[PDB]
């Protein structure tokens, strides 16, 4: 699973089966890292109009 | 793939299904790859 974003700590209480999370657009918003099983939130990097 | 979903609920109703809502979490996924059209419940006898 590929993508770009800032990985931060999260407070979303994922259930044991649950691995990733999806927004309305279906783009991945949170992910569970292998090897260490922790839950990393994925926040898109800051952008806007010049 | 044999998907088993499970949920354990404390109830106190005597005879029928209690009326309420409880979403079943996934328990296990088994790669059995076999044809299934019929199934059986297994019970346990009590002997004295
Ligand atoms: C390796 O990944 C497994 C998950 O499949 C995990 O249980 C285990 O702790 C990991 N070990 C190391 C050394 O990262």
């Amino acid at each position: 699973l590929t993508g770009t974003g800032v990985l931060t700590e999260s407070n979303k209480k994922f259930l044991p089966f649950q691995q990733f999370g999806r927004d309305i657009a279906d783009t991945t918003d949170a992910v569970r890292d292998p090897q260490t099983l922790e839950i990393l939130d994925i926040t898109p990097c800051s952008f806007g109009g010049v | 793939y044999f998907k088993i979903y499970s949920k354990h609920t404390p109830i106190n109703l005597v005879r029928d299904l209690p009326q309420g809502f409880s979403a079943l979490e996934p328990l296990v996924d088994l790669p059995i790859g076999i044809n299934i059209t019929r199934f059986q419940t297994l019970l346990a006898l009590h002997r004295s």
